[PDB]
């Protein structure tokens, strides 16, 4: 059993219009990162958040 | 006109470089401690970004 909380999810939809992959926005800074940059393989160098 | 003395000057020039590198974040300068204008500015995610 576990308990839903509104998170900022990132979704990465194929050619079969289903959900493939999720990316929780709010874990972790990469995955800030990730998430407003709208990308799931950033490569070398420094970045901003918030 | 043949130029017969002769003096040692030195001229100064003044030229810039570069300046500061400064950071201004979208969030915290619009709205900072709020849910629903975070909501609304989500929709002008773009601008920001």
């Amino acid at each position: 059993v576990g308990y839903l909380q509104p998170r900022t999810f990132l979704l990465k939809y194929n050619e079969n219009g289903t959900i493939t992959d999720a990316v929780d926005c709010a874990l972790d800074p990469l995955s800030e990162t990730k998430c407003t940059l709208k990308s799931f393989t950033v490569e070398k160098g420094i970045y901003q958040t918030s | 006109a043949i130029p017969t003395n002769f003096t040692i000057s030195v001229t100064t020039e003044i030229l810039p470089v570069s300046m500061t590198k400064t950071s201004v974040d979208c969030t915290m300068y619009i709205c900072g401690d709020s849910t629903e204008c975070s909501n609304l500015l989500l929709q002008y995610g773009s601008f920001c970004t």
